[PDB]
């Protein structure tokens, strides 16, 4: 899949490919966070 | 003197949140302004350490000398890389992608926010 | 890989030797110091931790009347084992006499 | 932020005494009787649960 | 004086006062401070337990972080018996049946459809919004399903608030319990706190009467000085000097700091061993007595290996 990004105010999973204007494709708010996926990070309990 | 068991249980544990605002036309500037964050498919520098779009993963621990962002001049294809040049161990916390004030800016601004744990070591002041 | 060193006074004197007990602290060296001082063939038994960042104790055993200091050290180890075995026995026989009155009183 | 699992001074599990302490203060106990009746007798254990600002009911309001 | 062993096997006695689940209070009459402190200091830092060491996250989309969650999981008492397990040998991240345990904390949080009209009580609005320690699925590995019953490897308390979630927000981690003593890290300590105190003796050097006995009864802790009538006057006597908190409030009073001799009784300790629940407190004290013996065995073994003759 492409990398999911999340808008700050309306929360739509927008898939920003590397060649477009960055904006949310529902409301148009410009700050867009990045979605956390499954990968293994090992933390010690100390 | 601080009790060591009490330190190990959570006495004055904290964090410190470094946040680096990265732009690819205010800092890096050669020509044509076509610098978007991106990877070339098959780069050994960024293999399984950065995501498929050039930014790091979220929750990914970073150390000194790890890949930190990789961006792609679209005119030729010559993807660069930049390395994490800080001492302390940091965890990538959230990554916000910022456009310009209109909403038609190209994918060249980002602001990586990073946790650094920073517990009481010896030499920290109360 | 061993965890006891013995440091003589002058390479010849065997009455004074400072036992370096690796991987200990004041848990053992305060109770060894209690037992060896109950031996009348000891002029001096004291201990010190070398530095708190380290993990060993120095144990000066200093014997009068012509004995090596391995014998008050061995006697003070067995004589502490024979304290703990007896404390273990009178503790496992008073837990049992407490469970055998909690249960067999009204139940 | 959230209640610590153990008291800092002595390692007593006090991390299970936050909901059953709000439940005693909502049911009209005084705090000098809602800590003895949870079995917190030392003033380092009482300290952890008396002076605790549970600052995650204020921090989850900013949620996606 | 020398060490008469039959003076120790004649004037030593353990008097258990109160023992229940996860607590113990007893005496040790006739033992000096250097062995009593050794028992206390082996209960706190040398009797070993099992505790969470490695955490393997995937999608911690929670407000409680990836680091504070791992530290918070490490401080959770795990009800596996330590003596069945070995120390994990060093430099081995992957574990086997002998060394490690594994759990899994997989909790998603989703909105509640039913029973949610015009209310705001959070239990009625969300499902799985308080990640408690009863959400830890034990994932048995190797052949540990046969050594242990169904439902023995377990967190001790099952009511500990790990995190607090909202919809969308997820915890999906995997843990690795290891064995250690309470000197490597204090999440391994099996005791709340183990401590001793001497037994007080309060001695009335002068017969108190009348209005001073009720004054004397409030200078000590409630329970110590009873004030009962003996032919018209209210005399005072000692009764349970064990209860006295030794606060010395009678030495603030000028008329009655000459009618008590508040001191202690030599070598009459009162322990108190409160467990965190991993082991009962009568096996923690026995496995604290049996570690001082092993520390004494190891050095005699070293001396036997050093001298040959
Ligand atoms: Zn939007
Ligand atoms: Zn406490």
């Amino acid at each position: 899949q492409p990398m999911i990004y999340i808008c700050g105010e309306c929360h739509t999973e927008n898939e920003i490919k590397s060649r477009d204007p960055i904006r949310c494709r529902e409301c148009g708010y410009r700050i867009m966070y990045k979605k956390r996926t499954k990968r293994l990070v090992v933390f010690d309990a100390r | 003197i601080v009790n060591k068991a009490s330190w190990e249980r959570g006495f004055a544990h904290g964090s410190v949140y470094k946040s680096e605002f990265i732009d690819l036309s205010e800092k890096i500037k050669q020509g044509d302004s076509s610098l978007v964050f991106g990877i070339k498919p098959g780069d050994p520098r960024v293999l399984q350490k950065l995501d498929d779009d050039g930014l790091p993963f979220i929750g990914a621990k970073l150390q000194y000398g790890d890949p930190y962002y990789s961006y792609l001049n679209l005119n030729t294809g010559e993807s660069f890389v930049m390395y994490y040049k800080s001492k302390e161990n940091c965890v990538v916390d959230n990554i916000k992608v910022c456009s310009n004030d209109t909403g038609s800016g190209k994918f060249k601004c980002v602001c990586i926010t990073m946790r650094v744990p920073r517990n009481p070591t010896i030499g920290d002041k109360f | 890989k061993t965890a006891l060193e013995m440091v003589q006074a002058a390479g010849t004197d065997r009455h004074c030797v400072t036992f370096v007990l690796h991987e200990e602290d004041h848990t053992l060296g305060n109770s060894l110091r209690y037992m060896i001082m109950k031996n009348p063939e000891v002029e001096f038994c004291g201990y010190t931790t070398t530095h708190p960042s380290e993990s060993k104790i120095n144990l000066r055993i200093q014997t009068r009347g012509t004995l090596p200091a391995v014998e008050p050290f061995q006697r003070g180890l067995n004589e502490l084992m024979n304290v703990c075995q007896h404390v273990l026995d009178k503790f496992e026989a008073s837990i049992k006499d407490y469970k055998d009155q909690k249960a067999s009183r009204n139940e | 932020m959230i209640i610590p699992v153990r008291c800092f001074t002595c390692g007593k599990i006090v991390g299970n005494k936050w909901e059953a302490y709000l439940g005693l203060l909502q049911a009209e106990y005084t705090e000098g009787d809602a800590l003895d009746a949870l079995g917190l007798k030392r003033y380092c254990c009482r300290r952890m649960l008396l002076a605790h600002v549970d600052l995650i009911e204020k921090l989850l309001n900013y949620a996606p | 004086d020398a060490w008469d062993q039959d003076r120790f096997e004649k004037n030593f006695r353990v008097d258990v006062v109160h023992m229940d689940e996860n607590s113990l209070e007893f005496d040790m009459v006739g033992i000096d401070a250097a062995i009593a402190n050794a028992f206390r200091r082996i209960l706190l830092a040398e009797v070993p337990t099992m505790a969470v060491e490695k955490v393997l996250v995937y999608n911690n989309t929670s407000i409680v972080q990836d680091e504070i969650l791992a530290h918070r999981l490490g401080l959770i008492p795990i009800h596996a018996d330590p003596r069945l397990f070995e120390y994990r040998n060093q430099g081995d991240e992957e574990g086997t049946e002998i060394d490690t345990l594994q759990f899994r904390l997989q909790v998603r949080c989703t909105r509640n459809p039913h029973a949610a009209k015009d209310s705001s009580d959070p239990n009625e609005l969300y499902v799985n919004h308080k990640v408690y320690t009863r959400h830890m699925t034990w994932i048995p590995l190797g052949n540990q399903a046969d050594l242990f019953p169904e439902g023995t490897i377990r967190p001790v308390h099952d009511d500990i608030l790990i995190a607090q979630l909202r919809p969308g927000q997820e915890i999906d981690l995997l843990m690795h319990c290891v064995k250690g003593i309470g000197k490597d890290h204090a999440k391994f300590s099996p005791v709340a706190t183990a401590s001793y105190r001497l037994l007080p003796d309060i001695t009335l050097l002068e017969p108190v009467e009348g209005e001073a006995a009720e004054e004397l009864s409030r200078c000590f802790s409630p329970g110590v000085i009873e004030v009962q009538e003996v032919q018209g006057k209210k005399v005072a006597r000692v009764a349970n000097p064990r209860l006295d908190t030794f606060s010395r409030e009678i030495f603030r009073n000028e008329k009655l700091k000459k009618v008590v001799r508040l001191a202690r009784v030599r070598d009459h300790y009162i322990f108190s061993v409160e467990s965190t629940g991993v082991l009962p407190p009568d096996v923690l004290v026995s496995e604290a007595i049996k570690v001082l013996m092993g520390k004494c065995r190891r050095f005699l073994d070293e001396l036997d290996a050093v001298q040959m003759d």
